[PDB]
């Protein structure tokens, strides 16, 4: 029923991947909206959302980094990634209540259909693969800091992985 | 109840093979001392003979049907009890039976950020319902599926949304109660069946300092970062309702502004737009809302005409010479008329300037050799001077035109004539209507000297008499003038020419008639007729050219009372006029 | 030379005296007081403890005894001089609870020490801010009762302990109403303070808190390093620096509190701390609570919420329901259910048991409210909708309905009403009444109405106790049996230009009288002796021949239908001539056109009166009517009939058997008076006679019969001369005198009236 890979020419894989990812690196729709929704929407505030170090891969890294080991990797990534914006997802409130309040479901909406954009890449770094063929408690303000600094960290890294894919452009 | 047909609502394929089993139980069989071979089959139409139905054993009997060809067919299985009384026991149905087929034509479309929706054909009609369930999945998930509803059976939207750049296979299973079957399986990405949103907020802005360009802007969608999109600019007029299509050439790139050219005369433009990726795949958006414009107006200048007129009321000393000329039309003018300004000079002499905001001016003229010149002014400036000189009190107009020639074509009077010898300027065409109690309208217009045969531009009226007047103009003067009647459509007269008794004789009369009023002569009269007859003989006529308006009898009697007629043909037809009695003396 | 008496327990009076002037250490001292009995006792020092004495002034003596001489020195006390000083209170043990901030005092008031009541004032004072301040201050009163009792004192904070140590004293003043002296206060007891350990797990306090809005809430932020500011979500707030580092804020009137909450946040240097506060609402009374069923086993009751609570998530208002009869208790799931349905529960029905008394009680963080309602379970039930509605016909004028209701409804009756739609009608209504079953379906037939239409049936049903309508079912179609014939068609014969063949006619049933579709016409001219030429004819033609020999056939003409035949309609074949016919004119009025008729006695069976078009060479599309032989009188009334053109009517004589013509009589739909006069001209004149001629008038314009002209001529004593013979077009006048100008005037007239006139002036010759 279902194919292998779900296409079969490198050239326009390899564009779907790269246009992927330069879809997926916006900042103004991934990160603004989130603490445009956690009421962190001053200046001050947002000086402090930044990646800690130790949480994604280096630019270096993922330069040395191979082909099988890059795509093992970046899957990693993804499935943490997908647990974390789950749990984010059970943690945000409700369209209604954020109507009432005030706010707008326009980040809900990015949320939702940036996390299918996850599941996409996933399949098509596994049609990629198979075409090459070779703390106890937190605190609820302390939660939206260490989200800041996650969204700030997975950023840093689609550009990494956006800047990579750019870097080869066709390979045998 | 005794008995039962196995099986109970059977629903077999139409012409096919089938086979009804009507079981009894013993209570009706040792009640009435029957078994299966007292079992009879009767339809609802005729009664199934023995040779068709095979008795399987002391209670069981089995009847086979070889072809169905009817909607409804009421099996009844009857038992025959003693006394040749028959009993009912029960009865079956079958309706409906036919397999559908496999569908085609899969087609699927995405919209802006929306779901996407596939079609297809339900194919031949199968008179039974068949759930068709489309399967999408990537190379290694799988989605939902959609159930065909009962409204429309060839349409489908999923709950997921569009992910791009994401080759996913859909093929269509068809699933009915007879057996399955899958249609063919595609492979396409989403991103190439995106069908964009038509372009809104369209305005048009002129300019200021050229009067050929309009800046034309627009709103693009929201797709404009993801894939780089194309442009279709369709103008027209206001007039035309043609629309001009910009080249696809100027527009193959991400853009939301452009700008048009060749459009100089102040006319407002209609602009529509649509969009769609690139490379051509995909589907075009709806067409913008149309939105107007209108351009900066262009200022060029064109000849004018003019022309003079003498009164016959001379005053002692000076003329009264009227001046009078045509409003430009509008792709003459290309503007609207501030003024006229008209020069008029002598002989070596003081200059005169003279303001006018209508189409006539009359001025005191001396008895000298002047020069007019008409030079009308825009938002530019002023245009050509009209060279017309006015000739003195003594100067003889000579060197008239030959070859006056007038004859309608196409319900238009055309007037030639052949250019003298010398070299004509301009010519001047004056016309009226002939009547015997109103003046002349005179009416003008001025044409080139290289021309020598044009038409009267005007609304002429038919039925009328045209005495038209050419005029050719050279450096020092007018030509004299030549006059030719015409008509635009000749008509038969409204009456006919009232004639009269001049001298009546022995054997001999003499008639009178007068012509007939220009207005209602209705044509050019060629030749009259006189119907002259008596009581008793028959009529005769006669033929009299139009020149003549007096005619003679020959041939009359002496004591007999005659009765005359005269009409008046034209090249359409005559009518007959008041008819005349007079008596022959002895 | 200075006594002052103190004492503490109002049974041993503690009187202290100074030293006289000259007086040296190891000074031994004789002091005692004049009573009934002289007991003098010595001792060291001027400090002397003697007994309560009676009310009345007491005689003391000192002596100091020195061996360089003696003093003797009297004093004179009394209750009134001795001053009041109990002893000072201790607090035995001190606690304060950590998560409400608030303290806990116990002390001893020993009573064991006073044997008489008395009203004893106690004065808390709470301290705080290490280095100096002052905030509460209550009073406390208690009652001695010669026993030690253990008091109680608590007191909420609204400043958090851990940004602040405090500070407690108290002190205590009795009352005795049987002491006549003065009564003074107790000294403060030693101060006791509570001091928490600075561990700093955290910085800002409280954490996570659930406060109404409107109350005042007092914020701090403890830190070992500077601050620079406090924010409320964009507003700024004063800091109050705090012993040490530490600063706190002030929030008075919060407002309301957004779905993240307003984080409080403290900015630093480097960092920044904060929190979350949760500002909420009171509950509020469910509002439209109503309690129903469907089927008798759930008991399904909805609610309104009515004003939003403001708190969601984790806090979010839980509702509770319970019974009152069986105490059994449901609670809603997290899983909440859209505006729409915004409340929601299912409850299941106990047997044999129909009074219910529900009480919903409602709860959050911050209150709690109910309500209560008694419902009736038997009379809050909903009717199901019926499903699998079906039309089973039964006979000709009958047919059976059959629907399905689950639920047990078989101690209850139903009343349903089945809706008669005919096509092109109004709307017909019926109700039925049937005895519930237990999950069965019901079978209702009806009768009395007309075969062959079509109907649609649609049926909604109620329960007997009346409390709401079950929605309508879905529309059935459905068409009645073939036909039932009830009279027969309207029948008329005509014979042929060759005499020898017979035409037949017959018009078609209508619907109210054939009462279904026609299938055939059965025809037969029969005699007397034997029936011949059976013949049937079907639909849509009309018409039909057979051959006679002889005039004395009957014919019988049968419409066919698929159950039976029509009535035979009878009608005469054999024509009696009549040579005394005449022509008559008739006047429409109107639309109809009336006929006048002498009755006649020899009538048998009826009137017959036909007419067609007589203005066309065409056969005529002729039309009849059966008239009985009671009326005289009689109209037609046909759409066919059009002004200006003439129909001939023949009225036919039923006399033995044979059908008679009585009368022939033409005429228009309307006739009146004509709408312009005859053209006239002259032809010729004379000195002494005249010549006119008109031209006929056509039918068209005339508008009925031209009876004549009315000529009309004088000088311009005028002269009429009318001319009644419609053939006579020329009209010549004689004895007339020349030179004279006549005013010729022709009018013409009919019997529904005079038209207009034409009028010209000639002169006559010489
Ligand atoms: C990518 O990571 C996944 C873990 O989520 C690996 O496991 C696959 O998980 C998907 C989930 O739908 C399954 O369909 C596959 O069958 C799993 N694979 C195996 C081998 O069990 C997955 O293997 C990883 N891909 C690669 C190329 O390493
Ligand atoms: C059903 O029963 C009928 C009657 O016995 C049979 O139909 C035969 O079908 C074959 C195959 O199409 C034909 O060649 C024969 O002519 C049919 N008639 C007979 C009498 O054999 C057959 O037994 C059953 N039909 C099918 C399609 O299975
Ligand atoms: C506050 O209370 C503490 C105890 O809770 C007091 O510390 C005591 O001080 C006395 C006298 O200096 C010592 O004998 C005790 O051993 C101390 N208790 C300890 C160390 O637990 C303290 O003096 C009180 N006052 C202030 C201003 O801190
Ligand atoms: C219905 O049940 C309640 C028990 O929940 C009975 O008790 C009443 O409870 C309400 C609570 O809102 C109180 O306000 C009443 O004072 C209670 N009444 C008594 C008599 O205790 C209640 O009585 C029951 N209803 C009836 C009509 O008896
Ligand atoms: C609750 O409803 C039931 C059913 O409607 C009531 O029982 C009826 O009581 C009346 C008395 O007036 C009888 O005539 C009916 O026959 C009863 N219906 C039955 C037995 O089905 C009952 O009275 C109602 N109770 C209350 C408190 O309203
Ligand atoms: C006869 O055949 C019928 C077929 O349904 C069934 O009753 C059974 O198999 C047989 N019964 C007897 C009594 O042989
Ligand atoms: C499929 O449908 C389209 C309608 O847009 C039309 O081309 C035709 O009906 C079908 N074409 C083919 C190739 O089946
Ligand atoms: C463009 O103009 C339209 C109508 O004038 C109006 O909706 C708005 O100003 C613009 N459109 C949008 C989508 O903003
Ligand atoms: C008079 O001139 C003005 C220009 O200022 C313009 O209205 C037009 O040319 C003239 N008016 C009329 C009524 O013709
Ligand atoms: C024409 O005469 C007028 C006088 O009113 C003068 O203003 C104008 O300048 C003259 N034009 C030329 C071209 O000399
Ligand atoms: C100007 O013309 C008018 C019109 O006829 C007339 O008064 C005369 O001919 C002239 N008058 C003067 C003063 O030039
Ligand atoms: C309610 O709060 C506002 C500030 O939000 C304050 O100005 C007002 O005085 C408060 N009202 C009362 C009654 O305390
Ligand atoms: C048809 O059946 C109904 C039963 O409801 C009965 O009343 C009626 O008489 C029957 N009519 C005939 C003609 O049998
Ligand atoms: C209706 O439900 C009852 C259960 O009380 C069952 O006995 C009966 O068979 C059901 N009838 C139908 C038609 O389902």
């Amino acid at each position: 029923a279902a194919i292998g890979s779900c296409s079969k020419e490198y050239r326009v894989l390899l564009g779907q991947l790269q246009k992927q990812t330069d879809l997926m690196q916006d900042t103004s729709r991934l990160l603004d909206p989130y603490i445009r929704i956690q009421g962190l929407d001053v200046p001050k505030l947002r000086e402090h959302c930044r990646e800690r170090p130790g949480a994604f891969p280096s630019e270096e890294t993922l330069r040395g980094l191979g082909r099988r080991g890059f795509l093992q990797t970046l899957n990693a990534t993804l499935g943490c990634v997908l647990h974390r914006l789950a749990d984010l997802e059970q943690r945000l409130p409700k369209a209604q209540d954020l109507e009432r309040s005030g706010l707008n479901i326009e980040d809900l909406e990015k949320l939702q259909m940036a996390r299918p954009n996850i599941l996409g890449l996933r399949n098509n770094i596994y049609c990629m693969a198979q075409l090459l063929d070779n703390t106890p408690a937190s605190d609820a303000f302390q939660r939206k800091l260490e989200g800041c600094r996650f969204l700030h960290g997975y950023h840093r890294f689609m550009h990494s992985v956006g800047r990579v894919f750019s870097k080869w452009g066709e390979s045998p | 109840p005794c008995g039962y047909i196995s099986p109970e609502s059977p629903v077999v394929q139409l012409h096919s093979n089938f086979t009804a089993v009507c079981v009894l139980k013993e209570k009706c069989m040792d009640y009435f001392h029957v078994n299966a071979n007292y079992i009879v089959w009767k339809t609802n139409h005729f009664t199934i003979p023995k040779e068709q139905y095979t008795i399987i054993n002391r209670t069981a009997s089995s009847v086979t049907f070889t072809d169905i060809a009817s909607l409804n067919i009421q099996l009844t299985c009857n038992i025959l009890t003693f006394g040749q009384l028959e009993q009912n026991v029960y009865g079956i149905t079958i309706i409906s039976g036919l397999p559908p087929e496999k569908p085609k034509n899969l087609s699927c479309i995405v919209n802006e950020g929306k779901k996407m929706r596939c079609e297809w054909d339900g194919g031949r009609e199968t008179h039974l319902e068949t759930n068709f369930t489309l399967k999408s999945e990537w190379a290694t998930h799988k989605f939902a599926d959609c159930k065909a509803k009962r409204d429309t059976p060839t349409s489908c939207t999923v709950d997921y949304s569009t992910v791009y750049f994401v080759n996913i296979e859909v093929w269509v299973e068809a699933e009915n109660a007879l057996g399955k079957v899958t249609s063919d399986h595609i492979n396409f990405d989403p991103v190439y069946k995106v069908k964009p949103n038509p372009p809104h907020n369209l305005s048009v802005i002129n300019s200021e300092e050229l009067s050929s360009i309009l800046k034309l802007t627009w709103t693009n969608p929201s797709i404009k970062s993801v894939i780089i999109l194309k442009y279709n600019i369709q103008y027209r007029t206001k007039d035309a309702s043609t629309w001009s299509q910009i080249p696809p050439e100027d527009t193959a790139s991400t853009r939301s502004s452009f700008t048009v050219q060749d459009l100089k005369p102040f006319t407002e433009y209609v602009f529509r737009i649509r969009c769609m990726k690139e490379d051509g795949k995909g589907y075009w958006s709806d067409w913008s809302e149309e939105a107007s414009g209108i351009t900066y107006e262009d200022r060029p200048s064109k000849a004018p005409s003019f022309w003079y007129k003498i009164d016959p009321s001379h005053t002692q000393g000076y003329r009264t010479v009227q001046l009078v000329w045509k409003t430009l039309p509008p792709f003459e003018a290309n503007g609207k008329i501030l003024d006229y300004e008209v020069t008029l000079t002598r002989w070596k002499s003081h200059l005169q300037n003279y303001t006018v905001n209508a189409t006539k001016l009359t001025v005191n003229l001396t008895n000298d050799r002047y020069l007019a010149t008409l030079t009308v002014r825009n938002l530019v400036g002023k245009s050509d001077a009209a060279v017309l000189t006015i000739p003195a009190c003594d100067f003889q107009a000579t060197h008239p035109v030959m070859d006056l020639k007038a004859f309608p074509k196409d319900n238009m009077l055309w007037v030639e004539w052949t250019t003298p010898r010398e070299s004509v300027k301009k010519y001047i065409l004056e016309w009226c209507v002939l009547s015997d109690k109103a003046p002349c309208i005179t009416d003008w217009q001025q044409e080139d000297g290289t021309v020598h045969r044009t038409y009267l531009r005007g609304n002429l009226a038919e039925s009328k008499c045209y005495l038209i007047t050419v005029t050719p103009v050279y450096a020092d003067g007018p030509g004299s003038p030549e006059s030719i009647k015409a008509y635009l459509k000749q008509a038969p007269p409204s009456k006919g020419p009232t004639v009269r008794t001049k001298k009546v004789g022995k054997n001999e009369a003499v008639l009178e008639w007068d012509q007939l009023p220009v207005d209602v002569q209705n044509g050019f009269i060629r030749n009259y007729t006189i119907f002259y007859r008596t009581i008793i003989g028959n009529e005769t006529a006669v033929n009299v050219d139009s020149s003549h308006t007096e005619y003679t009898l020959s041939s009359l009697t002496s004591d007999t009372l005659y009765m005359v007629r005269m009409a008046a043909y034209t090249d359409e037809g005559g009518k007959d006029g008041p008819e005349f009695t007079f008596t022959t003396p002895k | 030379h200075d006594l002052k008496c103190v004492t503490n327990n109002l049974q041993v009076w503690n009187c202290s005296w100074k030293a006289p002037s000259g007086t040296g250490r190891g000074t031994d001292y004789e002091v005692c007081i004049e009573n009934r009995s002289r007991s003098c006792y010595q001792l060291e020092k001027t400090s002397i403890k003697i007994p309560a004495l009676s009310h009345g002034d007491y005689e003391i003596t000192i002596n100091s005894l020195h061996d360089f001489g003696s003093s003797t020195s009297k004093f004179t006390l009394n209750e009134q001089n001795v001053s009041l000083i109990p002893d000072t209170p201790e607090i035995l043990n001190l606690s304060a609870d950590f998560s409400t901030s608030t303290l806990y005092l116990k002390w001893n008031d020993r009573g064991s020490v006073f044997p008489h009541r008395s009203n004893v004032i106690w004065e808390i004072k709470v301290l705080r801010k290490e280095s100096m301040e002052l905030v509460k201050l209550v009073t406390h009163n208690t009652t001695l009762n010669g026993k030690d009792t253990l008091h109680h004192w608590s007191w909420a904070s609204d400043m958090p302990l851990e940004c602040a140590i405090h500070f407690v004293e108290i002190r205590c003043y009795i009352d005795n109403l049987h002491f006549s002296g003065l009564e003074e206060w107790s000294d403060w007891s030693p101060v006791k303070n509570i001091s928490w350990i600075p561990d700093s797990q955290t910085k800002v306090f409280p954490q996570d808190k659930v406060i109404l809005v409107g109350s005042d809430i007092t914020f701090c932020c403890v830190s070992q390093e500077k601050v620079l500011s406090a924010l409320i979500g964009h507003t700024n707030c004063p800091l109050i620096h705090l012993d040490g580092e530490n600063v706190a804020i002030k929030i008075r009137n919060i407002s309301v509190s957004a779905s993240s909450g307003t984080n409080v946040v403290f900015t630093t240097e480097d960092n920044i701390f904060g929190t979350v506060i949760f500002a909420g609402y009171p509950p509020d009374t469910p509002q439209q609570l109503n309690c129903e069923t469907h089927d008798l086993k759930e008991i399904i009751c909805s609610w309104n919420p009515g004003r939003v609570t403001a708190l969601v998530g984790p806090r979010a208002t839980s509702y509770t329901l319970v019974e009152s009869f069986s105490g059994k208790y449901v609670r809603l799931k997290r899983a909440e259910a859209p505006t729409n349905e915004s409340y929601q529960l299912l409850f299941q029905m106990l047997p044999n048991q129909e009074i219910y008394n529900f009480t919903l009680n409602a709860h959050n963080p911050l209150g709690r409210s109910q309500s209560t309602i008694l419902v009736n379970i038997t009379e809050k039930v909903y009717p199901h909708t019926p499903t699998s509605f079906k039309v089973k016909d039964i006979n000709s004028t009958a047919v059976k309905l059959s629907w399905h209701l689950p639920g047990n409804f078989a101690k209850i009756n139903f009343l349903c009403e089945i809706e008669i739609k005919k096509s092109n009608s109004v709307q017909e209504q019926r109700n039925v009444t049937i005895k519930g079953v237990e999950n069965s379906s019901y079978l209702v037939a009806l009768d009395k109405l007309n075969p062959y239409t079509l109907y649609t049936f649609r049926i909604r049903c109620s329960t007997e106790t009346f409390w709401k309508w079950s929605k309508w079912s879905n529309k059935k179609q459905h068409l009645t049996t073939e036909a039932s014939p009830s009279k027969g068609p309207d029948t008329w014969r005509e014979w042929s230009s060759d005499g020898k063949n017979l035409i037949i006619y017959w018009k078609p049933l209508p619907i109210n009288e054939a009462n279904g579709k026609i299938l055939s016409y059965n025809v037969s001219c029969s005699s007397d002796e034997e029936t011949q030429s059976l013949s049937e004819i079907p639909d849509p033609q009309h018409k039909a021949e057979i051959r006679l020999d002889k005039n004395d056939y009957i014919i019988s003409v049968v419409a066919k239908n698929s159950v039976g035949s029509s009535p035979p309609s009878k009608i005469a074949s054999m024509e009696i001539p009549n040579d005394d016919l005449k022509i008559e004119q008739v006047v429409g009025m109107g639309k109809g056109i009336l006929l006048t008729w002498h009755y006649d006695p020899n009538m048998t069976c009826d009137y017959v009166i036909k007419w067609c078009n007589s203005s066309r060479s065409e056969p005529c599309l002729m039309d009849w009517r059966k008239v009985p032989s009671n009326s005289t009188e009689t109209v037609i009334e046909s759409d066919e009939f059009r002004p200006g053109i003439r129909y001939n009517f023949f009225l036919y004589g039923c006399r033995n058997q044979g059908y008679q013509l009585l009368r022939s009589m033409i005429g228009y739909i309307e006739e009146l008076a004509p709408i312009v006069a005859p053209n006239f001209t002259v032809e010729d004149t004379s000195a002494d006679s005249i010549l006119v001629k008109w031209e006929d008038i056509p039918v068209e314009e005339l508008r009925g019969f031209l009876r004549g002209y009315l000529f009309y001529f004088g000088k311009g004593d005028i002269k009429v001369k009318n001319i009644t013979d419609i053939s006579q077009k020329t009209l010549r006048i004689a004895d007339l005198q020349g030179k004279t100008s006549y005013h010729l005037v022709l009018r013409a007239y009919t019997d529904g009236g005079v038209g207009p006139e034409k009028s010209m002036y000639v002169v006559t010759k010489e």
